[PDB]
Order: C-alpha cells, then structure tokens, then sequence
C-alpha cells in the first residue's frame, strides 16, 4: 500500500585526500594531479633543433678552437653545454662573458662569413703551440693574429661598411704579453693599443703586461671583445698593436633561440618542453621539476603534489 | 558542503553504482531495485569538466631567459637575478596552492548542489502523495510498483491519479 | 547555478518585465498580469554594484618605471630587464583571468540564490493555502483576486483570512 | 475559485556571453569590459606638464646642442623623445647613456646654474665646425672646451664646493684625438687625463687615440661623464689635457618626472593615463594598449577583453 | 547570505546566547527558554578554524636578498632593483586583498548555510506535526512539554507519538 | 495545546567590520587582524647571531681600519651597520662597493688567514698619520703598503696556491698618488701597474695620478678589488709599482648570513623576524613594518589591516 523511494549518490571504498579553503584533507571520489614531478631523463630531439655542444662551450665552438672546428656555422634552437666540455687553445677571457654568450645563444646562429681584410705591414696567421691544428701551431679559426713584419708594427686602420640589410656581430680581442720583452719581440712599440668603432660606438683596448699562471704552456692572454654593425654603419678598426684581427662577421638573428647547461642524453622523441633534467609532458599546469625550462612548459612550482578533486565528497558504506 | 546533502542528511554513499553519480533505491509491492539518475550526473560532470578544462589550458612557452644557477660569486647582479627568480616561483607557488584549494572548495559544494536539486525535484514531482523521512527518502503513500517508480524517476510522474490514495493513507488510517 | 531556480525548475525568464529583475505573474478570477518584485531586484543588483565597485577601484600611479623596449642587443642587463617585465605581465594576466571567473561564476549563483529567496518567502507566507507546483507556481487553493494577489506581493498576505476554503478545496473536492 | 502565482525573473532578447569557473562562454544579462584597449592616438597636456623634445633627445638638450638651445632650463613631468631627433654637434658617447638618460629623465629639470671656473693657462671655448652656433663654428652650450695656451697645457686643478643644501650634477667630458698629431696640437702633451672627484668618488679618464668613422666631418670623439656632489662635498678636477670642462651644474629633484618615446600628436586634452599610443581613459582596471605607461593607469594584461557579468544568467523565452 | 536565513528570514540575532553560536528558543506549556545546539555551532567554528590554520600558516624565510633603500643615485641596476621590489609588493598586496575578500564572503555564507540546515533538519524531524511561521520559528500543534522539546533539541523527537493529535489540530478546529 | 520553538543565532552589542567581494564594510561577530603593524623597536639577538658593527660598516672591519680592529675574524647572521658609522684610516674607494659588501655580508665570516707572502726587494708595512694605529702611523691591519727599497721598485711577481678544498677571497688594492713627485718618491716607476690573476680570471690596474679633496691630510687614494681563488686554482700577483698587497685571505662560506642597515637597539629576546624597525612576531602572514625583513617573516603588504571574519554576520536585537 506503500513504498520507499531514496535518493542518493555514489562512493567508492577508497577516494583521495585533497585540500580546500576549509581543510587540509578531505576525502574525494577522484582528483588529478597538476604538477609534473617526473622526468625521462632524456631530451627529445624533437620538435626543437637540439645541438649537442659536447666538449665545446659556445664561446669556444663560436671562437673557432680547433676541437670545436664541426660546429662552424651550426644553427640550433637549444645549444646544449655539456658539464665535460674544455678549451684547449690559447688562454684568454673574455669581459662579460654572461652577455657574450646569451646574445649569440639568443642569435641561434654561427654562420660565419670571410671579409676580405687587408692586413698592410704585417705578419698574419699567427699561431701558438696552445692551440695545436693538427701536427703544429694553430690558433682560433675565426681570429688572425697579426705580428710585427720585420722592424715595425704600423698603425693599422682598416674599414669594412655594413653594406646589408642585417646586423652584422665581429668577435676580435687584444694581446696581453707577459712581459715586455715578448711585447716588442711581437709588436714593437712598447705598448700597443686597439681601437675598434662604429658611427655610434667606439672602445678602446690597452694591452696589460705581467706574468699570469701557466695555461697550456702560456703565462700570456688573449681578452675577447665584440662590436654589432647596423646596416650602413661602417667597422673601423685602428691599432699600433696587440690587435687579434676579426677574420669576418657572424650573422646575427632574432629567435626562440638559447642554451641550456645539462648532461641529459638526448634521444629521439617529441616533446615540446625541456629541462636539463630531461624533457617532461606539459599535459599539466604546474610542475615542480626544474625552475629551467624551454618551450611550452608547465609553471614552476615549490609543491611536488596538488590535487585538483575531480569527483564528490567521499562517504563509503556502513558496513551490515 | 554548503547544502548538506552528501555527508548531510544522506548518511552516506552507495558503492557499487557505477551507472551514476546520484540515483534512487526503491522499495515497493514488488521489491528493491537501484538506479543512477543520468541528468545529474552528467550536470555535475560536465561542470567538473569544464573547470578542468580552464585549469589544464594554455602552457605558455619561454624561450631565452635569464640565468638561474651560478658557479662563481659576482655580487650585485646576480642578487638580483636570483631574488626575481625566487619572487617568481613564490608568486606561482602561491597561485597554484590558492587555485586548487578553491577550486576543491567549489567541487564539494557544487555536487552536493547537484544533490539537493535532485532531491528537491522529486518533491516537487510527488507533491501530497509522499512525506519526507529526513534520510534522503520519501514515503510515497500509495501503492507504487516498477512502472511507477520508473515514472517517478523518468519525470513523468503524475500526482493526480494518485492524490485520493496518498490522501486518505496520509491523513488518516488512525486519524 | 547553485540553487537550481534560474535556469532550473523556473523554465525560461520573461523579456519585457523592465521594471525589476524578479517578479510575478498571476491568473486569477479577474485575469492575469505580471509585477516586479523590488526588494530582490535591488538586494541583486546592490551586490553586483557592490562587487563592480571594488574591481573598478584605485589604479595605481607609476611615474618612472625601467626601459621595455630596446634598440640594440646588449645581453645580461637587457635579458633580467625584458624576463622582469614579461613576469610581471603573466602574473596580472593571470590575476585578470582568475578574478572575473571567479566574479562571473558568483554572480551567477548570487542571482540566482535571489530568485530561490524569493520563491521561499512567497511560499511561507502562504502556508497551507497553496501547493507547489514545481515549476516556480503555485497553485493558491481559494479565491483570490488582484487585491489578494498584491497581499501576497507586498507580503500583508494573512493565510488565516482563508485556511478554511484553502483546506477544504486542498484536502477535499475528490477526497 | 483557485489562482495561480508564478514567480520568475527578466530575460533579454540577445545577452552576453561571459566566462565562469565551469564555462568558457555562459550567457548573462549583461556584462561589462574591464580591458582598456583602444587609444584616442594622441597624448593629453594636462594634467602632466608634458614637454616635446621635438628633434632633440633629452642628452643632447642636456649637453646644449645648439638646435636644442631652445631646451635650456626646461622642466617637465613626462619629456617626451621624438624618433625625428637627430644630433648635430661634436660626435660623441656617454659610456652608460642609460643612467645618464634616466637620472636626468627622472630629477625632471634643465636647470642650470653657470659657476666662475678658473682655467689659467689654456685657451677656453674652442669650437668645432662641426657644431657650428650660427654662422661659424661652435660647441655644446654647457662644455668649455679648453685648448694649449702657447707651449704648453698646465696641470689644470679646480676646485668648486657645493655650499648648497642640494645634490649638484656636473657634466663634463674628454677629448680622444684621432692621431697624435692633433694630441700635441691641442693639448702638447703627448697623452693626457683628467681626474674628477668629490670626498668619496673619485674617476680617471684617458683619452683613446685613434680614427673613428667619420661624423660631420670627424673622426675625433668626445666621451661624456658626470659627477653628482653632495651638500658639503667639494668638487675637485685634475688634468693635463683632454678635458673638455663644465661651465656649471644642473639642479637635481626627486619626483614623479620620467621621459617616454613616442610620436604621438600633443593635444589639449586632461588625461591621467599616457601611453607612448596615446593617452587612455583609467575607468577600467586592466589594458591592453601598451606595457609601458605613466601617471594612473589601468595595469597592462595580454587579454584584449574580459567581461565581468552586471546582470544573471539570461535565459529567454521559449517562442509560442 | 547565499541562504537568506542569518539576517533573513531570521530577523535577527540573540545576544547573551553564550553557550553556542545557533541554538533554540521555545514557549510551551511550562513556559520559556533557550537552549544552544551544539553540533552546528562546532560545524561552522570547525570550518572556520580550518580555514584560518591555512593563512596563518607557514611564513616563508628569506635571508640575503636585495638592497631596497639606496643613499646615492645611480641609474639604471638601481631603477631596476627599485622596479622589482616594488613590483612584488604590488602582487603580494593584491593577494591579501583578494584572499581576505573572497574568505569573509565564504565565511558568512558558510554560517549562514549552517544555519539553514540546521533550521532544515529540524523541519524534517516535525514532519506533519508543525507548520513554518517564515520567521525561523514552528508552530508545533500539540502539547509540548519541556521533555518534548528537549527531544526535538536532541534529535530523538518522535513525530509518531504525536501526529494524531497534531493532524486533528492543524487541519481541523474550525475547518 | 501547542508549541513555538524558534531556531535563533547568537548576535553581540558591538560586531567587527570587515571587506568582502560585495561590501567595503560589513559587520561579523568577530574578526582577526592579518596584518602585523607595529615593531618592538628591538633587535632580539636570539635566534640569530647578530653582530652589532657600532661604528664600522662592514667593509672597514674586513680592510682592518684600526678602530674595527675588534671585528677581526668575527661571524654573524645578520650584521648591524649603525648610521653612526665612519672611517677613520687611509683615504679610499672600492670600486663596485656593493658587491663587495654582499658577497662579504653574505658569506658571514672575517676569518683571515695569514699567509707567507715574500715580497723581495721592496720596504713593507708602510704607514701613514691618517690611519694612526695607537700614538703614530699606521695602516688597515689586512693590507701591506709596499715601498721602494733603495733606488728600485722591482717588478713583483709573487704566486699563492689554493691547495685547500674551499674558495680563498683575497682584498687587495693600488695607491693612486696626488703627484708624480710621490710617485717616483715612493715607487720609482713613474707609471705602476698591478695584475691579479688566477688560471681564469685576470685584473690590470693602472694607477691615477692627480689631486683629489683632502681627506684625513691626504689627497692621495687607495682603490679597493678583490679575488676569489677555488680549490686547485694559483693566485699570481705581478706589479712594478703601486701595489697594497694583501696578507692572506678570508675563509669564504655559503649560508642564511646577511647584512642590514638599522639603528636600533639591540636587546636580549627572541624573534624569527627582524627588520630594521627591530623584531616583529611572526604569527600574522602579512606585515606592514618594513619591506627589508630577515628571518622567517610575514610579507609585506602597503595595507595597514586586513580583518579575516571569524564569526557570523553580527546582526543585533530589536530594542523592546
Ligand atoms: C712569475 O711568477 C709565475 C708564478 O710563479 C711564474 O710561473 C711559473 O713559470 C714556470 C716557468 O718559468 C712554470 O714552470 C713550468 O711548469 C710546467 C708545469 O709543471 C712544466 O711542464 C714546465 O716545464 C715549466 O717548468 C710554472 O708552472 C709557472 N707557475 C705558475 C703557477 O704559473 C712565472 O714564470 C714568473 N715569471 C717571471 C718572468 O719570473
Ligand atoms: C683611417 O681609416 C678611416 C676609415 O677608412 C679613414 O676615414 C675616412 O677618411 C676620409 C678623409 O681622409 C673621409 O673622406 C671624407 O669623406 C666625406 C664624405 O664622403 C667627404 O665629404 C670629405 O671630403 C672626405 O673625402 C672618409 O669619409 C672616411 N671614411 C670613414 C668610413 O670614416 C681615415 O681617414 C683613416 N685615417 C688615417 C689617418 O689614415
Ligand atoms: C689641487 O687643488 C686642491 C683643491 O683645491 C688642493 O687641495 C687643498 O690643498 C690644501 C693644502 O695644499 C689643503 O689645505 C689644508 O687644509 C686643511 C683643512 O682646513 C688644513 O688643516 C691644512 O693645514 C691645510 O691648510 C686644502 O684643504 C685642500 N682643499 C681641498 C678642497 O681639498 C690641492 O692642494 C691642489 N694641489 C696642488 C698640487 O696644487
Ligand atoms: C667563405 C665563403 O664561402 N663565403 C661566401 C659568403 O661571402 C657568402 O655570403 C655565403 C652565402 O652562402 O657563401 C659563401
Ligand atoms: C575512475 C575515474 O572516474 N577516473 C577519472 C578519469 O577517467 C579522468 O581522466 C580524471 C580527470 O577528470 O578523473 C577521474
Ligand atoms: C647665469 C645666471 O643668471 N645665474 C644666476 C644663478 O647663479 C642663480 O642661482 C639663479 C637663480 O634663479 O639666477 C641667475
Ligand atoms: C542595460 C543595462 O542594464 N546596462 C547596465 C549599465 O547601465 C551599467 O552601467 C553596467 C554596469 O553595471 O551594467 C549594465
Ligand atoms: C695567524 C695564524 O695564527 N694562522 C693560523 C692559520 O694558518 C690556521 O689556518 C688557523 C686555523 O685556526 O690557526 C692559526
Ligand atoms: C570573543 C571571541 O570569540 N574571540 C575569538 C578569539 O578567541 C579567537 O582567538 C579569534 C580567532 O579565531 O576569533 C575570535
Ligand atoms: C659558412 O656559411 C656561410 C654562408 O653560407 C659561407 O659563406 C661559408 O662558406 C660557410 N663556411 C663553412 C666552413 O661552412
Ligand atoms: C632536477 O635537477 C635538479 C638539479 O639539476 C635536482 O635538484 C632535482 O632533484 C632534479 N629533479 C628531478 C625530478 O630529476
Ligand atoms: C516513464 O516510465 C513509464 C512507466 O515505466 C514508461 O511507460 C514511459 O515510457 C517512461 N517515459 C519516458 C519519457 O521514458
Ligand atoms: C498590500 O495590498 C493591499 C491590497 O491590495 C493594500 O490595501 C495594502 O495597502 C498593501 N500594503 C502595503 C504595505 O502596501
Ligand atoms: C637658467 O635658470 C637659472 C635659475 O633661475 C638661472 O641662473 C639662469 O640665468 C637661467 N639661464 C637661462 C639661459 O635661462
Ligand atoms: C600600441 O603600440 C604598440 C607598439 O608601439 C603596438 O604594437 C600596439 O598595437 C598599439 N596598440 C594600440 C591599441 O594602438
Ligand atoms: C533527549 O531528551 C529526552 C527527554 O528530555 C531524554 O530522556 C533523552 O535522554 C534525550 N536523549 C539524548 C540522546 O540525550
Ligand atoms: C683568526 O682566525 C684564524 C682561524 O682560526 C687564525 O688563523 C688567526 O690566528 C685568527 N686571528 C685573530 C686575530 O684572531
Ligand atoms: C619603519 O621604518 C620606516 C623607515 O625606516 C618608516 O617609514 C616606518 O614608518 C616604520 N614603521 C614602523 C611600524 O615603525
């Protein structure tokens, strides 16, 4: 004569915790996590254009230290430097050398083109027994050290005009003997000097004599400096010496390049975010693996877990 | 939550139903049965969907940063490089942590809505024919077999052909 | 939303009602017509404009900033000036996105918690008088004309001037 | 003998669609805009005291470029740099033009207060054709240029306190010769410095020999620097040649001034918020027209629009 | 309230009342009283404490970090130092704004909520032995003695014992 | 016959206004403050070991100024610079100051280490009346003022090893006489120089000759570098003039230690959270005190109070 109609929802014997406004543990029927704590351990070569540096940095592979002769005109969209990599040519240093390598990192270029430099009054393609070629002396490809041609160095004072629609980047440095005997056995003045400039921009090198410590046999340096010529601007370069001449210019671009530090093996794979951890899906919002990244990548995050409640409040069965 | 629905006046859940997230149990002249409600169900789905659609949305890329990890001591530059980066990460980690507490908050609360109107509706569907016992349940005052059930739970149930039943079952029987 | 009224046992709403947001519309002996309720319309709209206010509120003056566009590459400093402001961009867009979910999904329930508020005064104040009838109706048990009908509106409606009619037509008529 | 209530609320014909926590697109009532994203296209004079750089950056109006004498003690809240500015003086650098531009952009004054400066000994206001005042030839308003006064160029050492309550900016500069030549010519020494210092700074500058590209007709440069001095301070200058000395000081304040680029139309028009776009009404609390912004604005989003519902759910008739 | 009943259709609240946050208040046949209800009152001051242990919660450390008041103008390392710190301040002070917002308006539609249901359980335990005044208070149709009560208060309430009398009463004495 | 029971919520005679998404102000049973706005005035010295620099900045107590002899080797947490510090030794700048105070202030430790410099040819401990040490002359205790011995200043050129497993930072400096009648008088040469390097970095300083202000009797200056040397790495000093070699090193260390400017007094207590304010509890997350804090410390907020409602909408009795 009569009947019973309940209502009620769903449970299951185990849920998950979760946290809200009002707890920091609630049980729920289901939840999904939002940061990615994982990684292959890998980095996928696809779909960025990965270049393994191996045993080159950058500054070296872009100097042209003969180790790093292959990479000559790579491209990449992630340069990768591995912990293991060496310089094994003539010591040097280079002034700011964070901004040296970010903006040609940034470039994502090494295409390097030969101007044809005229060198007047000097001995050219120097080399040192620091940075063997082959059997004998070499020297970084992409620079010329220029010596003394007999009883003087003359002042040197070479032009090249940016006569193209692009910016134009010239790695050139300056000699630093260890004494002054090697000073006038190469440049003949008692001290050098190198003047490099451009419409808008001009620097100005004065060489440093003094023993520093032995590196590869040399207590002597070599410091690196960069110039960047706009379209129509003109390269001057002026010097009585110490002048290690620019060979030509790097073609610079403007990208989603840069370089990263890791000893990650790369393999063949896909996946759009990078980490020196390893590649790592970017399904979720978060991720808590490395504060470094490239690509499309989930936000970094301190927390290793939250769960997002993706089902009810969970109240499981009485039990008889 | 906010109706007290689930973990409220429903004591608790019921394992097993796998057809639903909300239904009905039944008892009547010809026995017991279960059932999942799909229109609920499927409204509070299609909520938690949409919220976890917005939440999964759009990673955006970066390509060429800053530096965040440093082998020598410089100073001033790079304080400051590292104290943007560390006021990045507390900013998101904080972001992150408020996001999911909310968002959790709203799912409880939105179920246990979800909960409540189905309840509701069926009040409103069986209208004097049944009293409420405060679990959940209704007493339905007349005699109520399957097809009755199923049109209670289809919507199609009309109070009329039952209201003089209900009533005298109701109203009287002792007085 | 939350409440299940608008959009959920109330069908559609009615365009044209220009003079509230909430309202009636009644069938009587003397015909029909349609009012506007102006407690709940501005109990809603005092809480939009309320919330429309603070969000709308105080922009902050900023006078020299640092430098967001550069004409020449130049590598570390140029690098933490642009990830600086790309950072702060992405937290406020982020903030931007957040706030008017949240806002929206508010003010949605808020207004729909208004027109269940509604529904829940007019049905206390008719007691045993009338029946729902699931739809955002109720059917009123006793002869009640546009005199009535405003009683109701403007809640001096007394259900003891017609309890009797109201039960003998509810409980009765059939049995 | 019955009657019937129904409760319900307004629809309208067509609503607006907003997101929501569970939606992307939801339709209400109404809603409103919170992104500003167009401009009127021009910058309002009021209520900032906006100043016009016209063809002349805010150095050159600093260092007294002749076209820019116009410039001369101007004060300002927001300078405006057209890209139209050219220079039209001595070719010259400011080593760190950034802060130099900021600090100056940012004390929001020109004002300068001309001191008696002894230079005994040299010749004072050469000039150049290339920054010619006039008919001849001239130099920058606010720089001496010193020369040799006969055989020889004295060990120039000024002195001048700062018996003020305030900050004094000193702008002065050195002279790099393009060959020795003219060194000797102008200064006799064969290499020259200028030392500037207050109690607790102190910077060295030697000049830099050597031809630069050609610029109105030189390849001779000028390197721009500058010394603020204290209340209490003294300023002392030391040289031997190469400097290219201070007639003054600039007065220094703090407040809200800065300095935009943008060739935005200067209109007469009241508006708290500019953009190098132009100025933009501060109704609404986020924009989209520009990252760069000054005075009360709308903090800048990557949205183009973000609706806020006014109004509740709309659902409309049903038709029949 | 999203509920309407604090500050609803309860008109107000009842001050002295120091052994509970919601609570009763009857007039009977032995008289008057008014008592707290325990289980509600804990309800909402769980949630709310829950809910504060949360934001008072862990203080992040911060040792070395950046320079934030400079006794000499420098340019441009100084304006971006000064652009930063005050760029984080801005966001973080944003953030507590919005947190204490969004918080309170939870907070007093949480309470709010459990004052409701705590009105609701009590509707369901009286069945059809009460009628609803609309102003938090029941008429309970029949004699209730301060044990009656006590057992309404203490969820033992046996509608049952009592229906007949209470029927008899409300749908009778005069029609 | 029958009964009324009223189901009711407590109210109080005076409520709390609070903020919330739909109200400015809106009264509630009860509230909490969340933001902390008021300061002991106090440094607590637990639970950080906090090093009061009275009237030694930091870097006068690491050169060895004499009156912050009393700092030698100390450690700390937090080091207290005092406004009402000042010098008192030789005349001197460093140039890149901050940096140096922060790697420094960050290190926490003035743990110097003697080591057996040879420095042959050449009068060592010079000293001078404006850095007197007790009755007459003296010299900042890490430092050793070099002289000519006789009629020649020899070209130094000296090397150190980092034979230890951790990084060695060496202060050094160059003298910048006024004239160069002091500098042949005390360095022969007319022209010094001095190179620090290790096998990756290099230094050449070249001293400025000129008449700065007068400053404890002197007008001459005494610039300030430094060098970090890592474990396996030679420190090589080469200079022929000017040089103010250094006496060891100081142990460098990585942790919580920093450096923060405040006058107020230090006191016996404890608090996690410091600022320059002095101690603020910690039990608020936001705080209003001060921007630079140290320690576990609430955030900063510009607001001065933010109410989080811990009651119920306060809505009070009738009255009658
Ligand atoms: C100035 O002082 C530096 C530092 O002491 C001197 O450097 C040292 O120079 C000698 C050669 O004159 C180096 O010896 C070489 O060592 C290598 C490696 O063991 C060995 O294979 C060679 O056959 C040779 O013996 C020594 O390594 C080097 N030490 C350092 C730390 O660099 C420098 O010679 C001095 N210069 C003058 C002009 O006195
Ligand atoms: C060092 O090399 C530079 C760069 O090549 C030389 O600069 C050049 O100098 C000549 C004058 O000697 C400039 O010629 C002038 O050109 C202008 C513009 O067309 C013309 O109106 C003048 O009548 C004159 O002919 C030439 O423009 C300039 N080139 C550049 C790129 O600056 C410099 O002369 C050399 N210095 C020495 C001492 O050899
Ligand atoms: C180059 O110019 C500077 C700046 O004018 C000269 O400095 C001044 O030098 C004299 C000493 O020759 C200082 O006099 C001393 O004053 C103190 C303090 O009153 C007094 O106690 C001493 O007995 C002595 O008279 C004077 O203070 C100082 N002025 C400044 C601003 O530093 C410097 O002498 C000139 N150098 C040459 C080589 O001409
Ligand atoms: C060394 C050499 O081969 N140089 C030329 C270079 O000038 C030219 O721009 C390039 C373009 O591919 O082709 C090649
Ligand atoms: C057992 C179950 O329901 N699992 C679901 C899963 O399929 C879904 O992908 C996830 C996110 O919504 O939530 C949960
Ligand atoms: C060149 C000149 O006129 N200088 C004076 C200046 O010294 C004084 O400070 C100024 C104040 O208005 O008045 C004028
Ligand atoms: C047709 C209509 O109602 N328009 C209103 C408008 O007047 C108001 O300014 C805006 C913001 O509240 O919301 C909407
Ligand atoms: C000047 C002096 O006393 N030096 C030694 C120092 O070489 C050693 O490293 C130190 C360790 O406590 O003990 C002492
Ligand atoms: C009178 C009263 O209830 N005061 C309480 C207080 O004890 C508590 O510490 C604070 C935070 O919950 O809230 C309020
Ligand atoms: C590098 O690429 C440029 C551009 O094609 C070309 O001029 C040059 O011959 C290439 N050199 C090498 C070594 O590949
Ligand atoms: C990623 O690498 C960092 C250091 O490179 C390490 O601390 C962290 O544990 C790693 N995380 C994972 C998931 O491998
Ligand atoms: C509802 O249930 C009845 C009885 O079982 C059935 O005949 C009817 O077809 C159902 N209605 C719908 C719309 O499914
Ligand atoms: C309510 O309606 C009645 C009947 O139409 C009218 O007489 C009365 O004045 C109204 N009350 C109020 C408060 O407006
Ligand atoms: C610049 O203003 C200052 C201060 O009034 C004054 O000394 C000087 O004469 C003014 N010079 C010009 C060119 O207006
Ligand atoms: C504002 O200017 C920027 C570049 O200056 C341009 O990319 C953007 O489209 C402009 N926006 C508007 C609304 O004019
Ligand atoms: C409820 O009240 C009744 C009557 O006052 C009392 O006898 C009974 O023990 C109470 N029940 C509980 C569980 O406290
Ligand atoms: C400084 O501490 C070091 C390490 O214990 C020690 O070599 C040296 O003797 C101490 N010097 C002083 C002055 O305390
Ligand atoms: C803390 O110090 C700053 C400046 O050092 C001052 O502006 C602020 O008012 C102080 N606040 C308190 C609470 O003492």
């Amino acid at each position: 004569s009569t009947a019973t109609l309940c209502l009620g929802h769903h449970a299951v014997p185990n849920g998950t915790l979760v946290k809200t406004i009002t707890d920091d543990q609630i049980e729920v029927t289901n939840a999904t996590e939002l940061v990615q704590s994982s990684s292959t351990g890998k980095i996928c070569n696809n779909p960025h254009r990965i270049l393994d540096g191996i045993d080159c940095t950058l500054i070296d592979a872009l100097l042209g230290d003969p180790h790093c002769d292959v990479f000559q005109n790579e491209t990449w969209d992630l340069f990768v430097e591995r912990s293991k990599a060496f310089s094994n040519c003539y010591p040097y240093d280079v002034p700011d050398y964070a901004s040296l390598r970010s903006l040609v990192a940034s470039s994502g270029t090494l295409e390097f083109i030969t101007e044809g430099f005229t060198w007047t009054g000097v001995i050219q393609n120097g080399g040192s027994n620091a940075c063997k070629r082959g059997p004998g002396s070499g020297f970084f490809s992409r620079l010329n050290w220029l010596t003394k041609s007999g009883s003087t160095y003359p002042v040197l004072n070479v032009t090249m005009p940016n006569n193209d629609n692009f910016d134009k980047l010239y790695i050139w440095g300056i000699h630093h003997p260890s004494t002054n005997q090697e000073q006038t056995s190469l440049y003949v003045q008692a001290s050098g000097r190198v003047t490099v400039s451009t419409r808008r921009s001009q620097q100005t090198i004065i060489p440093n004599i003094g023993s520093r410590p032995w590196v590869r046999g040399l207590s002597s340096r070599i410091s690196i400096y960069w110039t960047i010529v706009k379209p129509g601007d003109v390269l001057v370069i002026n010097s009585n010496g110490n002048l290690i001449a620019p060979r030509g210019y790097f073609k610079m671009r403007t990208g989603k390049s840069s370089i990263m530090r890791s000893d990650a093996p790369i393999d063949t794979c896909i996946s759009e975010c990078i980490t020196p951890n390893g590649s790592i899906p970017n399904d979720k919002p978060f991720q808590n693996v490395n504060k470094i990244t490239y690509g499309a990548c989930p936000k970094y995050v301190k927390q290793n877990t939250l769960k997002l409640a993706t089902g009810m409040r969970n109240v499981p069965e009485k039990q008889t | 939550g906010l109706f007290g629905a689930i973990a409220g006046f429903i004591e608790n859940g019921w394992e097993g139903m796998i057809d639903g997230w909300y239904g009905f149990r039944h008892q009547n002249s010809e026995g017991t049965g279960q059932a999942a409600d799909l229109k609920s169900t499927q409204a509070a789905i299609d909520q938690i969907n949409g919220k976890l659609n917005r939440v999964i949305e759009k990673t955006n890329e970066k390509f060429h940063q800053i530096e965040k990890e440093f082998s020598e001591v410089e100073g001033r530059i790079q304080d400051l490089e590292k104290y943007v980066e560390d006021t990045k990460i507390d900013l998101w980690s904080y972001n992150a942590e408020l996001l999911v507490a909310l968002e959790n908050q709203h799912t409880i609360d939105l179920t246990d809505s979800e909960m409540n109107k189905l309840f509701e509706k069926t009040r409103r569907q069986l209208r004097e024919n049944a009293e409420e016992m405060g679990n959940g349940c209704f007493k339905i005052y007349h005699k109520c077999d399957n097809a009755c059930i199923e049109s209670i739970r289809n919507g199609t149930y009309d109070h009329d052909v039952y209201r003089d039943e209900a009533l005298n079952n109701r109203f009287q029987i002792k007085g």
